[PDB]
């Protein structure tokens, strides 16, 4: 549940910033992006000691979904931030936080 | 300071007493040296007869600072004998000489010997170059304050990062069944063990999975509070037996997440820092030649 | 539109919209674990088996 | 005469080169008249160049002036052993001599000989500075003789011979713990020898922490400031299809072969991901071999090899060597990616430099091994048991004790051991001294040579404690000082490829831009931001960060360790809130250190909520209060200074990067497939912690042997003998037959590139900053206009262009340097 | 007086050998807890 309202928060953010020319807000969204991936983690991990404390087993369907979709939202996240964050300086006169 | 009522000794202080002093103290250093340290209070002959040899270099150091503290003002008369760089240094020697080998004649302890061995330094301050060498690399250093201060919070991070997640785990081992013995073959130290858990379980035939074990290495490595978290990371930064404390989490708490830590402790405490303290030195060592190759 | 109508930035949202409805979709569904102590094989979820 | 001279020597050498233990008599004779003839010709050498040469040339020149007592020695020792030299090892040492003779002839060359004036000028200049490191380790040994002195009597039978009983052994304790190698373990007998791990022994740790921290920084300062100032001198004497559609394509199809050549199963010979990887196999051959038509039938060293690759892997569809000559997959990948090829060649024209100090450090470990064999050969064997001392003795069964209790025994068949890494002939030695080299296991060899007692005869405990002196100058020209002017050599080499000031300022002043400050209106909040950047604020919450790590700290292994993280997570999410309430959050996250801030105030948040749901009914969201200590960095200009200067340089040379990440890839794969069945038995080093099952294993066992650690025992862990893993696919009765001898070249060869690549991205990485390093922060610099731009933005708080005339006052914000 | 110079240590053994030569006894070495049996029972060919 956590981790869908993460979701939902994320997107709010991402439609409200394709207009108006409100570029920043890619930067929160994103993160909320990430923290979705990262529940979504950690229920894995309860899974997992579940399908241990009860016999043969096997994951079979959502869990390689889960698996991915946590990936694709881990990466995706980090993603979005490191290409909304403006650029590591490179330069003496170049520098974050900057002009345009 | 004061007129030549007393000060008929710095007469011969700039005689070829640098010679009767540097050798002095080498032959402190030969006798320093020559004593052997016998277990839980023994002796021999020898060494007590090199204590016998130190009221003789205790003397000769203190007439050579009582034959100049009263060659130069009342002591100083201007913060001229006692500040002057290393003539202090001296002087604190042959202070902590006979206050020690007065106050063991008093209780008739040993650690107030331990000072005993600042009395080579002396001979850094007997010539001059070594005078100008070791201010040298003392002023190679004012460059690397912000490194150091980079890793000492780099240590820090790591240490709380490894008390929080390895407190406490490396207690249980394989010990023999109903006994204390701790069960291991030729040449395995002993390591962690889960019973019911992801760490290596008992393979060793008569053996169990049992608490209350002190911890790897002897109790010394182990995160069970800020001091010996700090101690262990300290010792994997220096990437001497960094692997023996990646095996013993490995063992106690799972193979595949403990890695992360000690292979990123391993390139950024380690191989970054190193090259930050390489570059940083270089880039002060061609500097320094630049400007005085110009001279 | 330099950090906002540039290509990678509308490539990287498509890969979270598809995180997004591999996530929506891998939450309801009970498709992940099963059991037989042996025919009775269980089937787990995230609610209910 | 040039080069009969050389066929002198080289005759000379080869005999000295073949002297092993048990040779056969007819070698001992073949010596023994094959340098008897070169002595009676090496006499007449100092009589006819004593007359073409004139005669008093012989003396006024350094190079022919110990020619003369080359053989002035050679013929005293020719009728010493004959008169009365008994004592073997005296007679040991006189054949040492004759190895002198051999070295003044091979030395001839000119860059042989324009480098002593050079290098013994850097000994001979700053032999002062050699003195104030003896100093340190003189009294660091008599510090220890008083700490540690007569402290290890400990009550069991393990030996420790690394202790502080003498002068000389606390000399040998000393320099160890500075080599760094195992000073953990003298530090674990320290703490013992005081209580324990309790209040007052541990504090003895501090010996070894400035022992090791402020002697291996005198170590910077010596063999570094001699290949800083008496190498670059040196030098400056001597100066006296074509889309991007289907080749960026192709390209990434490489990236998957070589994935799918990396998790495969070495063990069982036939598994479903090896029948899964077999189709996989075939895509991904034919496709490369439907793709060198395109090219090169349109068209006319680089496509070879891709067609070496696919041929190889083709005809697999002994044998064994078509599955390790197919790992160069990743190499083709230079002929493709241009970004890569320019950092290979720089690679290999890195090479043409180092072949003239690289060639110098082989003929000086030559010469350390044959004095190695003249000293030690055949002294290295052993009993199990250390009271039989000839292999006659060694004979039967042994009892041992466990634990040392005289009551709790078993039997032992005891064997004549041989040592893994002995002295015995020249190759042998030559290994030996390489181990020695890299720091690894250098003390117990050590005091196996200082116990060696004659030539067949076991171990004498302490006999030859001046035996240290052999491997403690040996380690102290290769590893301390060739390997310092090496790295030198590399660094003012990387010099030249690499005024000024005028430049970078005119530069700077052109294309720097002015910042934002998104200054507010309305008042209200104008209040708010008003306490946001006062000092107080900023000042306070440093206070709150560092108490903060106080808390985190003050926990310990056997509640209000979350109570007060509920405060503080509370105490930052307020002044998150506080802050947008400020910058009105177009502001706020324009800084990207308020970005990492609100990053960390959401994982503080889920942190809470985790633990008490846990607790109502992700052990790693703990890390966000732990990281919260991370923003004191926003201050440290300094420290945030020398961390971007490296960070973009790391971020600008990734090419290189990728020969060592391909370099791992390539050996863990061969080494996947040479030694991967080999049973995995504790007490060994091929073990369930350090492996070559699968391929994060073996790229785990290869990162410890880059970092140096035991890389000798695992060499020795594989080599032919050893008992294979049962779920192998093997004959019967065929069990000891794993492993294999290619060992010896497998980690020699790995050790030798990763320690060369790794030395390479160190300087590249230095040298692409050298305008930081060696920079006057008095004079100029790009410090100084930054600090212009931040009085700048100050007065223009939105960039918006440029500024109205007057408010021309700033020369009073202006500091001198700049006006 | 038989003379056992017991452990593995760096001190002299002159005097103890000559404290067993010169009083018609005898000198045994014991480095580790496998020479204990076989020298402890060797003093008996001394005194036969
Ligand atoms: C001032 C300058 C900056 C200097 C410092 C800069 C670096 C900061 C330090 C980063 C720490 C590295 C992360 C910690 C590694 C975690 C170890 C571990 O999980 O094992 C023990 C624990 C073992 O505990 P456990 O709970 O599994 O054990 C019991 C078993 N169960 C779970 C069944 C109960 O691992 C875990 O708790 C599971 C979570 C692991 C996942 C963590 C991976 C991501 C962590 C952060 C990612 C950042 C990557 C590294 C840093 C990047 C910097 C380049
Ligand atoms: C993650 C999101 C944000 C990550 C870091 C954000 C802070 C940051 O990058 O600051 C910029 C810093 C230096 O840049 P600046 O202060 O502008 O100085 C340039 C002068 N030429 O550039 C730096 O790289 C400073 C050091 C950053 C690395 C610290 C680790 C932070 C994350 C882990
Ligand atoms: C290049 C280096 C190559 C290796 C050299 C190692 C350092 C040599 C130091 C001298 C030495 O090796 O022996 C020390 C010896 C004291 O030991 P000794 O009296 O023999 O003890 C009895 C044996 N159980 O003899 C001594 O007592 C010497 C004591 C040293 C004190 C003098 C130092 C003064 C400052 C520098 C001058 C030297
Ligand atoms: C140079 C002068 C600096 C060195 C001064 C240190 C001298 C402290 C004397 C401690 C000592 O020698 O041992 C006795 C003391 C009491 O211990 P004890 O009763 O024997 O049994 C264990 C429980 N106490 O032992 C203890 O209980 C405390 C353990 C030792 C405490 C200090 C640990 C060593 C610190 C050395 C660092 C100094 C190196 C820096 C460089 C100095 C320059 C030469
Ligand atoms: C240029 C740089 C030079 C500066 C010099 C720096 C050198 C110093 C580095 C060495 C630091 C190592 C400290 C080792 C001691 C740590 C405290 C300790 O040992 O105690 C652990 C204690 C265990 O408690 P326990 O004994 O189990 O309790 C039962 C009692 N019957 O449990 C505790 O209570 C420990 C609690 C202490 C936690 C403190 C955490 C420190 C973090 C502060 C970060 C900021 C650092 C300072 C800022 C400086 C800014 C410039
Ligand atoms: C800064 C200047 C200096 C820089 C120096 C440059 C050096 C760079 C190279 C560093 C190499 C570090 C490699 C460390 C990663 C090793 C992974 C590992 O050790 O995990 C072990 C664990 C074992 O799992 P398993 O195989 O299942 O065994 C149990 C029974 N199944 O495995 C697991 O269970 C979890 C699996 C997760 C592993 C993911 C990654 C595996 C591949 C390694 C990544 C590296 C890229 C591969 C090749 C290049 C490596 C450099
Ligand atoms: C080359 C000719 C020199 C060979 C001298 C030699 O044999 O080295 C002996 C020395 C170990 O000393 P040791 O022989 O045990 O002492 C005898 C007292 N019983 O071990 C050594 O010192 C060998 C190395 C001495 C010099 C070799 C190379 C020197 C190059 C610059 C220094
Ligand atoms: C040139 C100088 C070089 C700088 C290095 C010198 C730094 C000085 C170190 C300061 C240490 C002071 C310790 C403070 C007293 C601690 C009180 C104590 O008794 O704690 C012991 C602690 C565990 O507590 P314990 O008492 O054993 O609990 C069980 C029941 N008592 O067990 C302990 O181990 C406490 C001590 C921990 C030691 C920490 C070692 C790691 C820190 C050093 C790494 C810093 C590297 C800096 C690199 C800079 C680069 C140039
Ligand atoms: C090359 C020169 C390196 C200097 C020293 C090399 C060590 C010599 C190793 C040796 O000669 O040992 C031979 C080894 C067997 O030796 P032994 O211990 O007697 O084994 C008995 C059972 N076979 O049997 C062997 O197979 C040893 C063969 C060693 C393989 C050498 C290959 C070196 C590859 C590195 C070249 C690239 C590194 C240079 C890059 C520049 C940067 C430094
Ligand atoms: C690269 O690194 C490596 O490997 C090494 C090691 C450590 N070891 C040895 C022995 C050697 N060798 O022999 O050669 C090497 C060296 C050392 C020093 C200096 C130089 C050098 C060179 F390489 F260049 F040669
Ligand atoms: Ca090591």
């Amino acid at each position: 549940v956590f981790s869908l309202g993460f979701l939902i928060m994320g997107t709010i953010c991402a439609l409200m910033a394709f207009r108006k020319k409100r570029d920043y807000l890619l930067r929160p969204a994103s993160m909320f992006y990430v923290f979705a991936g990262l529940c979504l983690f950690v229920s894995l991990e309860v899974m997992r000691q579940s399908v241990k404390r009860m016999i043969e087993y096997y994951y079979s369907w959502s869990f390689a979904c889960a698996c991915a979709a946590f990936v694709l939202l881990f990466l995706g996240g980090i993603s979005l931030l490191l290409f909304s964050l403006p650029r590591m300086p490179q330069n003496p006169w170049e520098s974050c936080m900057d002009a345009e | 300071q004061n007129p030549l009522r007393k000060a008929c000794i710095s007469i011969v202080e700039w005689k070829p007493f640098e010679t009767i002093i540097l050798l002095t103290i080498f032959a402190n250093c030969v006798a320093l040296a020559v004593y052997l340290p016998m277990p839980e209070d023994d002796n021999n002959s020898l060494n007590l007869g090199l204590e016998k040899l130190e009221y003789f270099f205790l003397t000769v150091f203190s007439i050579e600072a009582a034959m100049k503290i009263i060659a130069y003002g009342f002591l100083f008369h201007q913060d001229a004998y006692l500040r002057s760089g290393w003539n202090v240094l001296d002087f604190i020697i042959v202070f902590l000489g006979v206050f020690t080998a007065i106050l063991e004649q008093v209780n008739v302890v040993k650690a107030l010997r331990a000072f005993r061995v600042l009395r080579p330094l002396r001979l850094v301050s007997g010539v001059p170059s070594l005078q100008v060498v070791l201010n040298s690399i003392f002023k190679a250093m004012l460059p690397l304050f912000h490194i150091a201060l980079l890793v000492l919070f780099m240590v820090i991070i790591y240490a709380i990062i490894g008390l929080e997640l390895f407190k406490g785990k490396m207690h249980k081992t394989c010990y023999y069944i109903g006994t204390d013995i701790v069960a291991t073959v030729e040449n395995e130290k002993p390591s962690p063990c889960a019973r019911t858990g992801s760490g290596r379980p008992c393979t060793i035939n008569g053996s169990e999975c049992r608490g209350g074990w002190p911890g790897p290495n002897h109790g010394i490595t182990h995160f069970d509070n800020f001091g010996f978290s700090m101690l262990t990371v300290y010792q994997c930064i220096t990437m001497e037996g960094w692997t023996d404390v990646l095996y013993w989490v490995n063992d106690a708490i799972g193979n595949e997440w403990p890695w992360i830590y000690f292979v990123t402790l391993i390139l950024l405490g380690s191989f970054f820092i190193l090259n930050l303290v390489l570059g940083v030195l270089s880039g002060e060592f061609t500097k320094e030649r630049e400007k005085a190759k110009s001279r | 539109m330099s950090p906002t109508e540039a290509p990678k930035v509308r490539v990287t949202l498509f890969c979270i919209l598809v995180g997004i409805v591999l996530a929506m979709t891998a939450v309801v569904s009970d498709h992940w674990a099963v059991l037989s102590p042996h025919c009775e094989a269980a089937h787990f979820g995230l609610w209910r088996i | 005469f040039y080069w009969l001279v050389i066929l002198i020597v080289a005759l000379n050498t080869l005999s000295i080169a073949s002297e092993h233990h048990n040779q056969p008599l007819w070698l001992t004779h073949l010596q023994d008249i094959a340098n008897r003839v070169l002595l009676s010709l090496f006499t007449i050498e100092m009589l006819l160049k004593m007359y073409g040469l004139g005669l008093r040339q012989y003396f006024m020149s350094i190079f022919n002036r110990f020619d003369c007592f080359v053989v002035c020695s050679g013929i005293l020792e020719l009728l010493l052993v004959e008169s009365g030299a008994m004592t073997p090892l005296g007679i040991s040492v006189l054949r040492c001599i004759r190895l002198l003779r051999l070295f003044k002839i091979t030395k001839y060359w000119t860059s042989l000989s324009n480098l002593v004036a050079s290098l013994l000028n850097s000994i001979r200049s700053i032999a002062s500075l050699l003195l104030l490191l003896f100093l340190f380790i003189i009294i660091f040994a008599l510090l220890g003789m008083q700490l540690f002195g007569g402290r290890y009597d400990f009550e069991d039978t393990e030996v420790r011979r690394s202790n502080f009983d003498n002068f000389p052994q606390a000399l040998i304790s000393v320099f160890q713990v500075l080599t760094g190698e195992d000073w953990n373990s003298v530090m674990y007998n320290g703490i013992m020898a005081y209580g324990g791990p309790s209040y007052p022994g541990v504090l003895v740790c501090i010996y070894f922490i400035i022992l090791f921290v402020c002697g291996n920084y005198i170590l910077l300062n010596v063999f570094l400031a001699i290949a800083v100032d008496n190498l670059a001198e040196a030098e400056s004497l001597t100066s006296a299809v074509n889309a991007t559609w289907f080749t960026n394509f192709i390209l990434l199809f490489i990236l998957l072969s070589s994935a799918a050549l990396a998790a495969e199963d070495p063990i069982r010979a036939e598994s479903v991901r090896n029948q899964i990887l077999g189709y996989f196999d075939i895509a991904f051959t034919s496709v490369f071999t439907v793709e060198i038509v395109l090219k090169m039938t349109t068209y006319g060293y680089f496509n070879i090899l891709d067609l070496l690759v696919v041929a190889v892997s083709l005809i697999s569809m002994v044998v064994k060597i078509l599955r390790v000559l197919r790992v160069l997959r990743p190499l083709r990948a230079i002929n493709r990616a241009k970004g890569l090829k320019h950092v290979v060649q720089c690679v290999f024209v890195a090479i043409r430099t180092i072949g003239n100090i690289v060639l110098v450090t082989t003929l000086l470990q030559f010469m350390f091994a044959c004095i190695g064999v003249q000293l030690f050969k055949g002294k290295f064997f052993s009993c199990n048991d250390l009271s039989k001392m000839t292999e006659e003795e060694c004979r039967g069964y042994y009892y041992v004790y466990k634990d040392g209790d005289p009551t709790q025994m078993e039997l032992r068949p005891r064997q004549w051991i041989h040592n893994d890494f002995h002295f015995d002939n020249v190759l042998s030695a030559m290994m030996s001294l390489f181990t020695v080299s890299t720091f690894e296991g250098w003390p117990q060899l050590l005091y196996r040579a200082i116990d060696s007692n004659e030539e067949d005869m076991g171990p004498v405990y302490n006999n030859r404690v001046e035996m240290a002196i052999f491997f403690i100058i040996y380690i102290i020209l290769i590893a301390f000082f060739m390997m310092n002017i090496f790295v030198g050599f590399v660094i003012v080499t990387f010099q030249e490829q690499g005024d000024k000031n005028q430049r970078q300022c005119v530069q700077y002043a052109l294309k720097a831009r002015p910042l934002r400050c998104y200054i507010p209106k309305n008042p209200y909040q104008y209040q708010v931001w008003y306490v946001v950047t006062s000092s107080y604020f900023e000042y306070l919450m440093f206070a709150l960060i560092m108490l903060n790590t106080i808390c985190l700290g003050m926990q310990h292994y056997h509640h209000i360790s979350d109570i007060l993280n509920v405060a503080f997570t509370i105490i930052f999410t307020l002044e998150m809130i506080l802050k947008l309430l400020a910058f009105k959050a177009r502001g706020y996250f324009g800084d990207p250190w308020n970005v990492f801030d609100f990053l960390i105030v959401i994982g503080s948040i889920i942190d809470v909520i985790l633990s008490e749901i846990d607790t109502f009914l992700s052990a790693f969201f703990r890390l966000f209060r732990v990281m919260r200590l991370i923003k004191l960095l926003s201050r440290a200009e300094g420290v945030r200074t020398l961390l971007w200067t490296f960070i973009k340089s790391f971020q600008a040379l990734p090419y290189v990067a990728l020969l060592i990440v391909m370099l791992f890839f390539i050996y863990a794969v061969i080494g996947m497939q040479m030694f991967g069945k080999i049973a995995l038995v504790d007490g060994t080093q091929i073990n369930r912690n350090n492996n070559f099952q699968t391929f994060p294993q073996a790229v785990l066992l290869l990162f410890r042997c880059a970092t140096g650690e035991a890389w000798q025992e695992i060499l020795l862990a594989c080599s032919y003998g050893k008992l294979c893993d049962p779920e192998s696919d093997y004959a019967p009765g065929e069990e000891y037959t794993c492993g294999t001898n290619f060992a010896y070249y497998y980690f020699i060869s790995f050790y030798m590139l990763c320690a060369f690549l790794i030395i390479n991205l160190f300087v590249a990485v230095i040298m692409d900053n050298f305008d930081y390093l060696t920079r006057d922060w008095s004079i100029l610099g790009p410090h100084h206009l930054d600090e212009f731009k931040a009085i700048w933005a100050e007065y223009d708080p939105e960039a918006k262009g440029r500024i109205k005339h007057l408010d021309v006052t700033l020369l009073r914000r202006i500091q001198p340097p700049l006006g | 007086v038989f003379t056992f110079s017991v452990g593995q240590h760096n001190y002299d053994r002159g005097p103890i050998q000559w404290m067993a030569c010169e009083n018609k006894g005898y000198y045994y070495e014991i480095p580790s807890i496998g020479a204990i049996r076989i020298n402890t029972q060797e003093y008996l060919d001394v005194l036969g």
